[PDB]
């Protein structure tokens, strides 16, 4: 197994498995609008807190 | 497509040009706050009207 990091999505989470890979970068595409800047934040939020 | 700082509708909302002008009147406005009388009304047919 590999380590992962939570990113409070719940739902996200329990899809990859544990959430993104720890301490390997991450891709978020999409055109404007989707919500990349907004998953960001609640990353970094969900993190913190 | 993109509204920065709050929700908003997301929809494709047909719109209307006019002699007023611009006018929307979305489909997602619509809500079930209506009320109720209890007074009847009379269809003009009075079998009609006394059977029910
Ligand atoms: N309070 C809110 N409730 C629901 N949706 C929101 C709210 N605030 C922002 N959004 C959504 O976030 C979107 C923008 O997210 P953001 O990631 O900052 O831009 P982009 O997706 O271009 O990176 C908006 O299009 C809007 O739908
Ligand atoms: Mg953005």
């Amino acid at each position: 197994g590999i380590g992962k990091s939570p990113t409070g999505i719940q739902g996200f989470d329990e899809l990859t498995l544990g959430g993104l890979p720890t301490g390997r970068p991450s891709l978020v595409c999409g055109s404007a609008g989707c919500g990349k800047t907004l998953f960001a934040s609640t990353f970094l939020i969900n993190g913190v807190r | 497509v993109k509204y920065r700082g709050t929700a908003h509708g997301t929809n494709e909302y047909p719109f209307l040009i006019d002699t007023d002008g611009f006018s929307v009147l979305p489909v997602s406005a619509l809500g079930l706050l209506h009320q109720v009388h209890e007074e009847r009304i009379a269809s003009g047919v009075p079998d009609l009207d006394a059977m029910m």
